[PDB]
């Protein structure tokens, strides 16, 4: 079980890490998380109680270092770092442990929520989309934008998700415009998991990623990224019965974390009714439509 | 984006520009079967590309054997159509091709969008007027070469005869609109005001008469009358 320590909380915080938050008081003795399952990426982020704009948060795995927390007063953030120092780090968090300043990530048994929202996301593949070379981690707020959304301002800032545009030369080859505009099969299939992400896993990877971006930071981009790779599945006619299986798996467990009272600005009517009910793939995804029934029955 | 009233006068400045109306693309008539379903008879059609600044009228002929083993056939007319008025811009000189292409109906925006990839600088636009181009099987000589092709042709016309002469574009395209109109509302009145006076004829190289400047304002008041009569006709006014 690894560990996040924190150096101090001076400023009043709600922190999150992954689908759990706790508030903790300006100046607060709080220093950190432990009992953080090890075989998973993790999220640890931050919203201020002074000012709730920037949301902001870091992706790491404990696998690839020493990772701690420390508020920095000039540029009025909680910013992660490593520790290189392997004996200094056990000494600090064994300390922390001993005088029970931590909280212990909230894991019941029976509860898979993590692994399922994580199955197919790697930190290698974070950090392509996050491009920070120096650090294990990667920082993503509220208002980063993506490289789609800079197209349509500081590229070093970018979420660099897949551009997928379906009025694009790269989705519609010469000579096949209907076919390829009304089934996206081979912008999916040929384009997409042969030629950019190499396998469904990569694509899947991506797609959990971008929710989990929506989700926790309310960035705009990602929630546009997450429906665009849901679509362009749910409007190929020719797809994987794996991949179908999986997507509903994936999707249904994504509905199931939506806070019920975010579902307004997280989730794009046309989108979902096009993908539950007119596309190729409307009678595929059984687990979702079930519980977008019964926990969203407005939106449809 | 949407071409209306407001900016009415853009479409007779020097930006090449063309209308482009699907309605005619697939005709049908129908009928019962021997055991007493519908069918459907397709008969020949057109694509109406129209250049309202110059009166060019490109008309793609849409003869049946297209439609011929194919599904969706009301989908496949607006993909069709696309793939001609590409062909078409592709077939034209760098220096003719169009700056706009403004669709009659905005189901044609997708289809054209996609066909067009190759062409950014093109714009695609929707209008929110009501041209009654559905009409230009209204005008005999139109009518009959679609209805005489027996394979896919593309015809050339000026459906301005000479009027750019005498008139500005804006006029010509406003007689233009108001002779349409008055063909779809009542075709019959409208051919009879057209052709009541034997003494006037259509010239062979002409798709209209030879009306002078004051027959052409008389003919103009008679259609105006045409379209309000059937009007208070419609809706008993």
């Amino acid at each position: 079980m690894n560990t996040v320590p924190f150096t101090s909380a001076p400023i009043e915080v709600t922190i999150g890490i992954d689908q759990y938050s706790f508030n903790v008081k300006e100046n607060q003795p709080f220093h950190g998380i432990k009992d953080i399952p090890i075989g998973h990426v993790h999220v640890i982020h931050f919203q201020h109680a002074d000012n709730s704009s920037m949301r902001y948060g870091y992706w790491f795995d404990c696998r690839m270092g020493n990772f701690y927390i420390q508020y920095d007063p000039k540029d009025g953030l909680y910013k992660m770092m490593e520790e290189r120092d392997g004996a200094k780090f056990e000494n600090i968090v064994h300390n922390f442990k001993e005088r029970q300043m931590m909280v212990s990530y909230p894991k019941i048994d029976e509860d898979d929520t993590w692994y399922n929202l994580t199955e197919f996301v790697q930190m290698d593949k974070i950090r392509k989309i996050v491009r920070k070379d120096e650090n294990q981690f990667s920082y993503v707020d509220s208002s980063m934008t993506t490289v789609q959304e800079n197209e349509l301002s500081d590229p070093a800032h970018s979420l660099n998700y897949t551009v997928i545009n379906f009025k694009s030369r790269e989705a519609i080859r010469p000579g096949h415009e209907m076919e390829d505009f009304l089934d996206k099969s081979y912008y999916l299939n040929t384009v997409m998991l042969q030629g950019i992400f190499k396998n469904s896993s990569n694509y899947f990877g991506e797609l959990q990623f971008a929710f989990l971006n929506a989700m926790f930071f309310g960035n705009y981009g990602s929630s546009l990224q997450w429906h665009a790779m849901i679509e362009l599945i749910c409007s190929s006619a020719t797809v994987p019965k794996h991949m179908l299986d999986k997507l509903d798996e994936i999707l249904y467990y994504q509905i199931k974390t939506l806070p019920e009272q975010y579902s307004d600005i997280l989730l794009n009517e046309r989108v979902w009714n096009i993908c539950l009910y007119s596309s190729f793939q409307k009678n595929s995804l059984h687990n979702t439509e079930k519980i977008m029934e019964n926990k969203y029955p407005e939106l449809l | 984006g949407a071409m209306n009233s407001s900016n009415y006068a853009e479409l007779f400045n020097n930006d090449i520009k063309l209308f482009v109306d699907d309605t005619n693309v697939y005709r049908v008539t129908v009928h019962k079967t021997f055991e007493g379903n519908v069918a459907t008879k397709a008969i020949n059609g057109c694509i109406f590309t129209l250049n309202p600044k110059t009166g060019h009228l490109f008309l793609k002929i849409i003869h049946t054997s297209v439609w011929a083993g194919q599904k969706r056939l009301s989908q496949l007319a607006k993909w069709k159509t696309a793939e001609e008025v590409s062909a078409l811009v592709r077939s034209l000189p760098k220096e003719e091709q169009p700056k706009q292409i403004i669709v009659t109906r905005k189901a044609m925006l997708d289809p054209l969008e996609v066909h067009m990839l190759d062409f950014p600088n093109i714009a695609i636009r929707p209008t929110e007027l009501r041209l009654p181009f559905s009409a230009a099987m209204s005008i005999d000589k139109l009518s009959d070469v679609v209805m005489k092709a027996t394979e896919p042709q593309m015809v050339l016309f000026n459906i301005y005869d000479d009027w750019l002469d005498r008139i500005s574009s804006y006029t010509a395209f406003s007689r233009l609109t108001l002779l349409l109109r008055a063909l779809k509302t009542n075709e019959e009145s409208a051919k009879m005001i057209l052709l009541s006076d034997p003494t006037i004829t259509i010239k062979s190289y002409h798709l209209w008469p030879s009306f002078t400047d004051e027959q052409w304002i008389t003919i103009e008041s008679q259609m105006r009358d045409l379209i309000l009569t059937e009007y208070g006709r419609k809706y008993n006014v």
